[PDB]
């Protein structure tokens, strides 16, 4: 067979972590800094 | 849209491959090699249960937290000209905390049911354990997502309430009614999650 | 349409700001005929709100004889089945006097009997109208004294269309009268022979032929249709060039115009 | 769609609350009435102190004039705008830049003309509208050389992309300055409109109607004003933006029109405009066509604050504040000249 | 024998590597030169 | 009530069409007591031809009843057009 | 006998019903609340009338509750599988249909409130439209109930 | 004699028919309601005519309800599989076709309602386009009805 | 000796023929209606002769209906699979081909009607262009008809 | 007797608990530092107070450190799987919860810093809102801890 | 008795720790250097203080270098797999945690360094915040060290 | 006794070490070169100093070249698999770490050269920042060497 | 990777060179570096393909 119980379950838990990581990293990448400061 | 394009391309390729593989298994008349029962039965009920528990708590926090930032920014911003806002409109964040609580209580009641099996061959073993396992997953998922979207709703509404109240203090009380409906949405998810695990057993 | 005509004097002698009514009114005499012919064809189609018109002339089958033909208490099994009425049982047959026998309006397989008719009929009628339209061009080319448009145009054009498409129409009628249910198994397929005709595909077996010698006919007609193309394709510009040098004419542009006519004509005939 | 109401408040949450809080401070009808019931500039000051306005004429010259009130009103809103513009992130800042572009365009028209008629940049800059800013050099110390200003614009000035229509300097010398500025503004409208449609959520639906209105308004007014001047019908059409409701069909008729009546006949096909031309009684002692357009534009900018998750609130804010200034100055001017019967020509901004 | 292991490994290893290359290649392919300094004048 | 003569006129035409079709349908039911073959037979169907004849007469009656309603409607709508 | 895993699909049904209905109600509610707050700044007198869209959304939430509860109470271990598929279908049918309905509730209520703020005569019209969205959700409930008891 | 899970394909049909039809009607309803709310401010007298796209949408929803129920009533455990695929096909055919119809209703209503306000003569043309969309929805129902009894 | 699942391929063909063809017609209808509505503001007298793109879009949907009926009537239990693949190809061929035609009819119709508004002479040209788009649908039907009888 | 791979799920929990919590705190830190840098220019006297969101972000990171260490010290070779999934749940539970809480910290703090500088009366409200986020994070810890003994 | 291919996970750990930490430091370095290049042109006297963000980024890279080496020196052929899962966890824990810290370093560095030139009193605030980012990275190292020897 | 396919990993390592590091150096080279061209027009006097980032990027590519060759000269048919995994890890370690360094090099070079054009005092600070990117690349090389010889 | 390097630097280099003739030498050097980067690939392939 292509997959075992072990491999398959491992894939499922990996995906949950990838989904959370992807969300977290996505929000981290979408972070900007200021072009200029308001005043002295 | 560079990231959205990446996400879509993966999404399409993911399912496109499943379509080709699935139809091929049919076309080449494979002996039920793609066995869903096998996938569901070999996967330990412990995995399903603990996933639902983590989701129930984690998704509910995501919702609450989502709403927290929605109304937090609106409240803080508006307050620059209307400092009165903090007197009443902070209740929206109390609503979000209540949304988070929903998931916490449910998650604990579910986790309290977790037991060892000392089981091996699923054949005629743990028949009830599989039912209870899947149920725990579902109930956890049910309440988690329900609280997730509840928290977002109440956040969006609370923002509008703060923006309205900033300009007219008479509007807050009437508008608050909408946030109460939002909270009910989360509670409904709780009711079902309770029912789904109301009659489960381990061992 | 009758209403509009009966009120014609009142509709004209008033204001009609609604352009939708004005349009159909202007075409009211067109619509009148549309209805009258729609009645004629609807009666032959024998469909009036999905209802047939039974004139007590429906003799397609004699159900009493169905039971005679080795169907004893079939209505017991029938409780879960339909059972198709056989052809050539020796007791069924005979055309309906006018239109489709009403019996088909209550059949579960009308979706093959009636759909087959309409497909084949549509082809027959379309091709005939096409041939008529071409025939009219002969009168116009004669009126304007353009011998070239008939010696190099009409003649190969009408042969092209007739040899390919009129042949098909003949075969459709041929099968209807040539083959009965007695040969329904491995009955010739008109579409397959038509396609194999053009492709010069003549398998030894797998498809029954409509008539002996058909292979020779199929090849002949396609070759002639292809030989018709040079006539319409190149003979007019070539002879015009000759007439130029003999009499003493944009030869290149003329070839373009004639080539476009030929290409569009032949491909359009198919489409 | 689900495009707004989710990521919007992450960066723009603060500003959205702030800008609507600022809107809350706009003069109401009750406040304008208190300002009208003055007939004295000093009393006007006192009544202004009742609102978010006031105490800004303090420490100024003892004699109070209209020109001072005008400058101060602009200054106040410029600071508020720049404050929000500076505390902002690219997703919104680019939108806000378009708003500033409208003012920069006018300012660069001032930089040319003067450069073309040997005037020093230092003499021109003091009369530029705020928000142009132009902190960059090369546009400065051009040595009254048109080529140096032309290169400085292409390189440092954000409007460089728009000047692609008017190029090679030849255009600067041979084209009328007004055709040059109308051409550049058209380029602005076309890019800005498309930008709003790229942000194809609430902003597009709340914002585009206003931009489409401006495009159609300018097409109408230009056609009318162009009647009595020297301008080819084709060159006039060249200035008609394509971001509006007249573009499919309508501009062709205005381009051919040679009369006010023909322009109205076009409006007759668009009830949203027909009502404005009918309302513009244009009597010798009534409101005119420009006045009705201003009333409509404000209506639209007020409706912008019916959506809580878009960029159109910031655009509307600026326009509403500018009209607020126009209203206040009009009152100050009517007092100074004592034309009390014409005081009720301000545009209510709620 | 152990197909499921070699299969699982090779698929996901080459998938991760291939995607890293695709994304990295895209980012360079679409490198933003700034379209300033000299580009405005050459345009 | 007027209700608008444009709407009364529609009812008159629909009512006339209805009576014509419904009466003809009831006749066909009585004559072929049939192509439609939808008299709502029982599932416990016996060898009793009289049972389907009875159903067909019932359906025919129902068609004439419905026609009577259109006959009444046509009268009402007609008078509305006359007074309108 | 009763096969294993058969209850899996029924559990997904009970979850799907509630989750998708909550999605619809949550979107429709947030959209209505946004529009309501936007209106009340301009004029508070219409606030009470503008609440109905929010109740409309909540009904979508109930639609999901009725089936999710019906299934959740019906779920056991010894399920004949056929019944589990019926439960799965009932869950999806009401949830996804209610979701679509709740979306319409959101869009129509939000636009309706802004329109009504400008035109009070819009009140009846927008409510009538909301009725169709509620009917769309009900249709979901109807099919789901028929399947779950089949 | 019958295989297991044979009802799986059929039950998805009953759900799919209702869900896709609700999605179509909901889309058309939401888009139409947006146009109605925006238009009615300027032309309130049209409020009772601009509602029609919304009714059109509800028809698509009924189309779906009818097939989904018919499948449910014919949905059994001892299905011959052949029949099950037919039920799924009937469900998908009407649902997805109604979804396409709902899209057209949505776009045509949105543009049509505003276009009518600027041009009362457009009303009849708008209706005809809507009738074409209703015919598009019917086509799916027709095929589903043929399959469900085949 | 008949392979299981053979009927799945078959019924999916009949469905696809209808679904994709309806999608094509729906797209062309939606775009045509949008252009017509906008056109009607200036040139209402052209509304009636501007429906053509919409009618043509419809026949694309019919072409799909025709094949779907032919397959649905041809479906049986003991399908030899070969026939099923011919039905599947016939379904996809007409559906996807008509879908492509739907885009051409829609896009061309929009541009044609809007242009006609200013240049009434474009009418014959609009028709010539649209005919070719209809032909695309016809070609798809032709192949589907050949396959279903092969 | 120990299912192989049983240790895989356990260690994954410890990893998630730390990584996701660090991501959350880092997100909040980045937003807070950005807002502080902009604020402090005009009112440097507020720099010290403005750090609070960042310290708070840091709590979200500790929350994760506590679980990640608790799990790591609870790993063995002969893990009975049951225990491993309990540890995995604890890891995921605190991870996502801390991540969401860190986002709320960052987003709210960013706005709060600007709001306070403009109106110091908002300082307390800023703290109260962020205090909820810190509780949200504690919640995550509490459940993650509870699972360790079940 | 030892599982085959067991070394794979530990090897991926050693590399992952180095790569992700370099990714974090690289991002923080690039953003900090950008702020330095943009800032110090106006105030070069700060050029020797704005470098700190960059040095701190390097710490995250070392964090990773130390663990990656510790893991590599812990690998053999006959690994009991258990140890490999521990090595993978330690690798990812420090790598991904340092990665998150790198973003905090980079974003805060840019905002802080440019802000400092505008307001020199910000220097202390910038360092404190960046110190918190270093603390966030260290937490990952702590867990990685606990796992790598467990 | 050697696992078949085992050589696959080591071969991919030798390639990855070169391919990813080449992309990194390519980014740095391309990004820096663009800034150089802009600088030189304003002032060509720095053209012989602004090249430094470019050669630095090349060193990163060499880092990868060294490992790729070391792995390639360490490939065999009768590979013990363990060594093959180490070679794969080493290839990724140096390649991906050099890749991160390449971006670090490119971004700071472009900003540094453009800034230095305006402020010559930036040169010294620029060099140090480039040094950090080179060190980041070296760290990957170090681990890759440790793994490949382990 | 080398191809991308060549294209990006060529565009900026050629455009700049017209603006600044002194850029020619620097452009060539940068182009040379990209070509050297490409060669590295060839070197590994020759060593590896012959192993």
């Amino acid at each position: 067979g292509f997959f075992s119980p072990g491999i398959w379950m491992g894939l499922l838990t990996t995906l949950f972590m990838l989904f959370i990581f992807t969300y977290g990293l996505h929000m981290i990448l979408s972070l900007k800094t200021m072009d200029r400061f308001d005043d002295r | 849209t560079g990231l959205e394009l990446l996400y879509l391309g993966i999404f399409v390729a993911f399912w496109a491959c499943m379509i080709v593989v699935g139809i091929c298994y049919t076309i080449f008349d494979l002996g039920f090699r793609f066995d869903v029962a096998w996938f569901l039965t070999e996967t330990s009920p412990f995995m399903w249960s603990n996933l639902g528990i983590g989701l129930a708590i984690s998704l509910s926090v995501v919702g609450a937290a989502w709403g927290i930032y929605i109304t937090g920014s609106s409240i803080i911003g508006g307050g620059v000209k209307a400092p009165r806002i903090k007197t009443k409109n902070l209740v929206s964040i109390i609503f979000c905390e209540a949304v988070a609580i929903y998931g916490i209580i449910m998650a604990i009641v579910i986790s309290n049911m977790a037991e060892p099996f000392s089981a091996t061959d699923p054949k005629a073993i743990g028949h009830r354990n599989y039912h209870a396992g899947y149920s725990m997953f579902g109930a956890g998922l049910t309440v988690g997502l329900s609280n997730l979207f509840c928290g977002v709703c109440v956040g969006i509404v609370g923002s509008g309430a703060a923006l309205a109240d900033a300009q007219n203090p008479s509007l807050f009380v009437k508008i608050l009614i909408v946030e109460i409906f939002g909270s009910a949405i989360g509670l409904f998810g709780v009711i079902v999650a309770i029912l789904q695990t109301s009659r489960v057993k381990m061992g | 349409a009758v209403w509009m005509v009966l009120r014609e004097s009142r509709i004209l002698s008033q204001k009609n700001e609604n352009e939708m009514f004005s349009m159909v009114f202007s075409g009211r005499y067109i619509i009148l005929l549309m209805g009258l012919f729609s009645i004629y064809t609807g009666l032959i189609y024998n469909d009036c709100f999905s209802k047939s018109l039974n004139i007590f002339g429906s003799s397609w089958s004699v159900r009493p004889m169905f039971t005679i033909g080795n169907w004893t208490e079939e209505t017991l099994l029938g409780s879960s089945v339909l059972q198709l009425n056989p052809a050539i049982p020796g007791v069924f047959g005979g055309p309906y006097p006018f239109g489709i026998d009403p019996i088909w309006n209550i059949a579960t397989n009308k979706l093959t009997f009636l759909n087959s008719f309409k497909m084949k009929m549509s082809v027959i009628l379309g091709i005939i109208h096409m041939l008529f339209g071409v025939s009219l061009s002969l009168f116009n080319h004669i009126y304007f004294k353009k011998p070239l448009n008939i010696y190099f145009g009409f003649i190969p054009e009408i042969i092209f269309m007739s040899s390919l498409f009129g042949y098909l129409v003949i075969l459709i009628f041929y099968k209807w009268t040539a083959y009965d249910a007695h040969s329904s198994r491995n009955a010739p397929s008109l579409l397959i022979h038509f396609i194999n005709m053009f492709l010069f595909s003549y398998p030894e077996s797998g498809n029954a032929m409509l008539y002996s010698g058909q292979k020779g006919i199929q090849c002949f007609l396609i070759v002639v249709a292809m030989l018709c193309v040079p006539w319409m394709l190149l003979f007019k510009p070539l002879i015009l060039r000759h007439q130029y040098l003999r009499k003493k004419f944009d030869f290149g542009d003329t070839m373009v115009h004639q080539a476009i006519h030929t290409i569009e004509y032949c491909l359009g005939c198919i489409s | 769609s689900f495009f707004p109401e989710l990521y919007f408040n992450v960066d723009n949450g603060y500003l959205e609350g702030l800008v609507r809080g600022l809107k809350a401070g706009v003069l109401s009808q009750a406040d304008y009435l208190n300002l009208v019931q003055c007939e004295t500039l000093e009393d006007l000051k006192l009544h202004l102190q009742s609102t978010d306005y006031g105490n800004f004429l303090a420490n100024e010259a003892s004699p109070l004039t209209v020109s001072v009130i005008d400058d101060k009103l602009k200054e106040k809103m410029v600071v508020e705008f720049r404050h929000m513009r500076n505390h902002a992130y690219e997703p919104l800042a680019s939108f806000l830049d378009f708003i500033t572009y409208s003012y920069m365009i006018d300012n660069v028209i001032l930089l040319i003309t003067g450069t073309l008629h040997q005037r020093s940049i230092a003499e021109l800059v003091p009369k530029c509208h705020p928000l142009g800013s132009f902190e960059q050099m090369e546009a400065v110390n051009i040595a009254q050389t048109p080529a140096e200003l032309y290169n400085a614009i292409l390189v440092d000035t954000p409007l460089a992309a728009f000047f692609q229509d008017c190029i090679s300097e030849q255009d600067l010398d041979e084209m009328n300055i007004e055709i040059i500025r109308n051409t550049l503004y058209k380029a602005y409208l076309e890019s800005f409109y498309k930008f709003c449609t790229l942000l194809g959520g609430t902003t597009a639906d709340a914002m585009c109607p206003i931009l489409e209105f401006e495009a159609d308004r300018r097409a109408f007014i230009i056609t009318i004003n162009s009647f009595g001047t020297e301008l080819s019908k084709e060159d006039r059409a060249k200035l008609f933006p394509h971001c509006g409701r007249l573009y499919p069909e309508g501009l062709a008729q205005l381009a051919r029109a040679d009369d006010y009546e023909q322009v109205k006949n076009v409006a007759d096909y668009y009830p949203e405009y027909k009502l404005l031309f009918e309302g513009a009684g244009s009597n010798p002692g009534d409101k005119t066509l420009e006045d009705r357009f201003f009333e409509h534009e404000v209506k639209l900018n007020k409706l912008a604050f019916l959506n809580q998750f878009h960029f159109g609130v910031f655009y509307a804010f600026v326009k509403l504040k500018e009209q607020e200034c126009r209203n206040i100055v009009w009152i100050a001017e009517c007092i100074a000249q004592r034309h009390r019967a014409k005081i009720d020509n301000y545009i209510p901004i709620f | 024998l152990e197909y499921s292991v070699v299969f699982n490994l090779v698929l996901w290893i080459m998938t991760g590597l291939a995607l890293a290359v695709i994304i990295t290649s895209y980012n360079i392919w679409n490198m933003d030169p700034g379209y300033d300094s000299i580009i405005y004048r050459m345009t | 009530l007027c209700c608008g003569p444009k709407l009364a006129a529609c009812g008159i035409v629909l009512s006339a069409w209805g009576v014509i079709m419904l009466i003809m349908l009831g006749i066909f039911f009585n004559v072929h007591s049939l192509i439609e073959d939808v008299p709502f037979t029982e599932k416990d169907f016996e060898n009793g031809p009289q049972n389907i004849y009875n159903l067909y007469e019932q359906v025919s009656y129902n068609c004439f009843i419905a026609a009577g309603l259109y006959l009444l409607l046509g009268g009402f709508s007609f008078c509305q057009v006359r007074l309108n | 006998n009763n096969p294993e895993y058969s209850s899996f699909f029924g559990v997904m049904g009970a979850s799907s019903a509630m989750v998708f209905s909550a999605m619809g109600a949550a979107y429709g509610t947030a959209k209505s609340g946004t529009g309501i707050a936007a209106m009340s700044v301009m004029r508070p007198e219409l606030i009470m009338k503008s609440i109905i869209p929010v109740v409309m959304a909540g009904i979508i939430a109930i639609y999901g509750l009725v089936v999710a509860v019906l299934i959740a109470n019906s779920l056991t271990d010894g399920i004949t599988l056929y019944r589990s598929f019926l439960q799965l279908g009932a869950g999806l049918s009401v949830g996804l249909s209610g979701l679509a309905a709740g979306f319409a509730i959101g869009i129509v209520g939000d636009a309706g409130v802004r329109g009504t703020a400008q035109q009070p005569r819009l009140f009846v019209g927008m409510i009538l439209i909301l009725i169709f969205a509620e009917v769309l959700g009900l249709y979901g409930l109807i099919v789901a109930l028929i399947l779950s008891t089949k």
